[PDB]
RNA sequence: CGGGGAAUCAGGGUUCGAUUCCGGAGAGGGAGCCUGAGAAACGGCUACCACAUCCAAGGAAGGCAGCAGGCGCGCAAAUUACCCACUCCCGACCCGGGGAGGUAGUGACGAAAAAUAACAAUACAGGACUCUUUCGAGGCCCUGUAAUUGGAAUGAGUCCACUUUAAAUCCUUUAACGAGGAUCCAUUGGAGGGCAAGUCUGGUGCCAAUUCCAGCUCCAAUAGCGUAUAUU
């Protein structure tokens, strides 16, 4: 309602596939808005599905008037599988990792050096 | 190897003499006119004020058609013109070794905050800008030692969600009203 | 007079080199024997095991009797003696207790009223005497 | 050292990269490559910081590596290769051309070409020699060799060449009165005619050239490039011609910029 | 009771000083 | 008769009153070596952990200044522990070390 | 270790530069090699010297002036944390790896910003102005001081949610609670011999002066302020 969307430095990137582009969120008096709802709206003012809209770095200025982040809208899901972080696909729901630690994979690489053969996969 | 840079200055000089009768009275004058939290802040504008003046005697050994000296006075002019310490009229290098710390001292936002009567007097302004009730021209600003431009003389609103201002009451307004 | 010969640099530098050598903070901190001789090492601090506690006599126009600690430095084995701000903060100190140790305040020099000490104690057991002598800190033994 | 470095620290890293303190303790480190280290623009830095398609290194990558940018008609996916004076860059997705050409202030403008002027490129050369079997040889400032020049074209001097071929299609002499750009130096990026050359034997020759408002300035030999036969230079020039502006002048156009828009 | 601390010390400092 | 003093500390307060008898009557008795080790850090949730070791860290200046407070959690926690026993400046008590006891 | 450089600054100078950039040197001390484009390499090898680990006593292994961490030394210095998301580097490589590096932890080294109250009524004390020669009158103002009243405004905190981010924390943004002795209580030093600041009080001893101790009053700077040492 009274949270508006400006985009202001416009660029159609050809290259990565995508329109990417700074967000302006004015909402005199609410908190920061969620990025869910940016993805809404965007995909209103551009005419596209809100799956391939991905906004980020979000910060609310000083006395909470304004909020400026960054966003980018894929062509499609699949350049958007392609050419998008893990980290802010995963935020989406779309990429699942490894739930070792680095201690767990160094020790375990620095175990697998003191045998040699096929035995190596043998070593927890 | 850090992405860190380690620059920084300090923004005052402690006095050379440290008990002098006459230099703690100016002081504690200017300290009470214009409603400042200790002796730091009389020290950090004395020393903008002394190396503005440094500057405008290195550029008046240079002579007059000198390409810097044009460059530089016209560039430091400009800037105090800017935040409202000299006249437009009266540009020239001579004048800026006639400037004082009072000039200053009242394009600060506290003062501003007084002379223009949203504040019933300079430590009520100083509150009231450390408080969020204040804004220059969209923006809350806090900071009482915000040196204002002449462009943004007249823009110096009342933050519009302060109780004062945009209506919205404060904390001891509604937990008052609330008991009956 | 002095030499003004637009080619006399090297003499210049020669008298100055030595006259330079004359100058007596100029021969403390550049012969090095200061530094060496100096029971602090040349640090600011030193830490010390209290041996005994004495008693050291005032000056002549102002007699009083003053209390002291012979202490040996911990880094050098060097014994110095170290005053103690008042004989209620001595109840603090007693035989075996590492001290911390400063200087007087007139940087090497002695005291104008009491002959011959030139240190005074600042910690005993790893708290200082001023939060001894106010209640802030107890001692550990 | 023990052997050859291959890190370059950001406040290291040439000035003219407009590289900022904050973003990292390193810089690209450019490739072994067609150009010097301290006279080129990586690729990287061309693609992120000046031409802003990608925010990041790993999104460079992903730039490079779908084979899209030529430098000089040949596709690159090296992110650090070294691109410097006079190379054609092609972007064919998007449709660009550009020239790495200096700023009046000494770095490497945005300057885009129409796609006719991307066909072809100027080189300095710097050395002709006879090999095997009586061949003549040139090498330019790029690392090109070219067999069979014509038997005219002699150090100094300035070959116009093909970039579908390779081979030498037209050339402009080093004489008083050609028109040059200062690629070295104090005066790098100005443009002017060259008007006097005095030579010092056993040491540098010194190069006077005039620019097109009647300022005169002289560099060394080796930072003299010819553009153009007399007056007109044989590529297209930036937004400034070689001009240089002193700090008066620019903000008096700063001023009256702003006073016109604004 | 309590001293003020701040600048209203040296508001009250300055009151004494200078207004009377 | 000890060497080392392990005093244990909740997260919360320092130490009872009772804990405060104790210490007085064992700091003016003598300390041995002696280490500070804490038991529900990991016991609060994890948003104030970082904020209460230092609050907790205040509380015990005032009474040991410059010492590290260990965590006592678990079994990897309790041989680090073990080990900053085993290796750490003995304090010597000079009553005790002259006689045969 | 040398420079770039730092403190001071009328000028000349004087002191500092172990330390993140550049160049050099070294990997316990020496010495000698192999491989490779590149090393006299030490997170390679071979000896000796000094130390030192395991052992079934035959033998085997060693090099934190890397990141953490420990002991020692001392006046003197942080966590055995998370991550390759950023900066870049390496590799057969868009994909793997990096204690480089990033991010948190400790951190009053130091630098910046900046709360600890403000206002109104009333009562006294002053200063202007009108009317009076004056005393005096001012529902005439102004400014101060409150064991006097009064609700207005807020942060500090507590704590949803976003935002932040590799994941988080913090900051920012926002609901809710949150101020009268607003006890939600500012310290550190110095003054009765000279720069700032004392015709003070009480104990305790010597022959009213006079040792030691505890206060009051005042002054300075202020989230900071003393001390030592070196230096300018």
């Amino acid at each position: 309602d009274t949270v508006t969307i400006r985009t202001r430095k416009f660029m159609t990137n050809r290259l990565l596939q995508r329109k990417q582009m700074v967000i302006d969120v004015l909402h005199p008096g609410k908190a920061t808005v969620p990025k869910t709802e940016i993805r809404e709206k965007l995909a209103k003012m551009y005419k596209t599905t809100p799956d391939v809209i991905f906004v980020f770095g979000f910060r609310t200025h000083f006395g909470g008037g304004k909020t400026t982040g960054f966003g980018m809208i894929y062509d499609s899901l699949d350049y958007a599988k392609k050419n998008e972080p893990k980290h802010r696909l995963a935020r989406h729901g779309l990429y699942e990792k490894k739930k070792t630690s680095r201690k767990q994979r160094k020790e375990r690489k620095n175990r697998m050096k003191k045998v040699r053969g096929t035995a190596k996969a043998n070593v927890g | 190897p850090v992405a860190r840079s380690w620059v920084c200055r300090k923004t005052y000089v402690t006095p050379r003499r440290p008990f002098e009768k006459s230099r703690l009275d100016q002081e504690l004058k200017l300290i009470g006119e214009y409603g400042l939290r200790n002796k730091r802040e009389v020290w950090r504008v004395k020393f903008t004020l002394a190396k503005i003046r440094k500057a405008a005697r290195e550029l008046l050994t240079l002579d007059e058609k000198d390409p810097r000296r044009l460059f530089e006075g016209n560039a430091l002019l400009r800037r105090l013109v800017r935040i409202g310490v000299l006249d437009e009229g009266k540009m020239k290098l001579d004048y800026i070794l006639g400037l004082k710390i009072e000039d200053f001292l009242e394009r600060r936002l506290q003062t501003q905050v007084f002379k223009l009567g949203l504040a019933k007097s300079i430590h009520h302004a100083r509150v009231l800008i450390r408080q969020r009730h204040i804004r220059v021209r969209k923006q809350v600003v806090n900071i009482p030692s915000f040196i204002v431009r002449l462009d943004s003389q007249k823009h110096i609103d009342f933050s519009l969600r302060s109780p004062y201002g945009g209506g919205r009451p404060g904390r001891v307004k509604r937990k008052n009203a609330k008991k009956g | 007079g002095k030499c003004r010969g637009l080619r006399t640099a090297r003499k210049l530098r020669s008298h100055r080199r030595d006259q330079k050598w004359h100058d007596k903070q100029y021969k403390k901190a550049h012969l090095g024997t200061a530094l060496k001789a100096n029971p602090f090492g040349g640090a600011s601090h030193a830490k010390g095991i209290v041996l005994e506690k004495v008693g050291v006599e005032a000056k002549q126009p102002n007699s009083a009797i003053r209390k002291c600690v012979r202490v040996q430095l911990i880094k050098n084995g060097k014994k110095i003696t170290a005053f103690v701000p008042n004989d209620g903060c001595l109840n603090f100190i007693e035989e075996n207790d590492e001290v911390l140790v400063a200087g007087f305040g007139r940087k090497g020099h002695a005291v104008g009223d009491i002959p011959g000490v030139r240190f005074k104690v600042v910690k005993v057991a790893n708290v200082s005497l001023l939060a001894l002598y106010k209640g802030k800190k107890e001692r550990p033994r | 050292a023990r052997g050859p470095k291959k890190h370059l620290k950001r406040v290291a890293a040439p000035k003219h990269w407009m590289l900022d303190k904050l973003t990292g303790v390193f810089a690209p480190r450019p490739s072994t490559g067609p150009h010097k280290l301290r006279e080129c623009l990586p690729l990287i830095i061309f693609l992120r910081n000046r031409l802003k398609y990608a925010l990041t290194g790993d999104e460079v990558k992903k730039i490079c590596m779908q084979r899209f940018i030529k430098i000089d008609g040949k596709v690159r996916t090296d992110i650090t290769y070294p691109a410097g004076f006079m190379d054609v860059i092609s972007i064919d997705k998007t449709g660009e051309n550009f020239r790495l050409i200096y700023d009046t202030k000494g770095r490497f403008a945005v300057h885009r070409i129409t796609p006719e002027e991307a066909k072809y490129k100027l080189c300095k050369v710097r050395k002709i020699f006879v090999g095997t079997k009586g061949i003549p040889h040139l090498v330019t400032h790029d690392a090109r060799t070219i067999r069979y020049p014509d038997p005219l074209i002699k150090v100094n001097d300035t070959i116009q060449i093909d970039l579908e071929t390779g081979k030498i299609t037209d050339f402009i002499k080093f004489d008083t009165g050609n028109l040059c750009m200062v690629t070295g130096g104090a005066n790098l990026g100005r443009i002017g005619v060259i008007t006097n050359r005095e030579r010092h034997p056993g040491s540098f020759d010194v190069v006077h050239v005039k620019d097109a408002n009647g300022n005169s300035f002289a560099t060394r030999l080796s930072n003299i490039f010819v553009i153009g036969k007399g007056n007109k230079p044989w590529i297209s020039l930036p937004r400034g011609k070689g001009i240089r502006l002193t700090i008066a002048e620019e903000r008096d156009k700063r001023l009256a910029a702003k006073q016109s828009s604004g | 009771k309590k001293k003020k601390t701040g600048r209203a010390k040296r508001r009250m400092q300055y009151n004494r000083r200078f207004v009377n | 008769v000890a060497d080392t003093i392990l005093f244990l500390l909740d997260p919360l307060e320092g130490w009872d009153s009772t804990g405060d008898y104790c210490l007085s009557c064992l700091f003016a008795q003598g300390l041995p070596t002696y280490t500070l080790a804490v038991q529900g850090i990991s016991g609060l949730p994890l948003k104030k952990q970082i904020d209460t070791r230092k609050k907790l860290s205040k509380a015990v200046e005032k009474r040991f200044p410059h010492d590290k407070l260990l965590l006592l959690d678990t079994q990897q926690e309790a041989g680090m522990l073990l080990r900053q026993l085993a290796n750490q400046k003995q304090q010597h008590l000079a009553f005790r070390d002259r006689r045969a006891y």
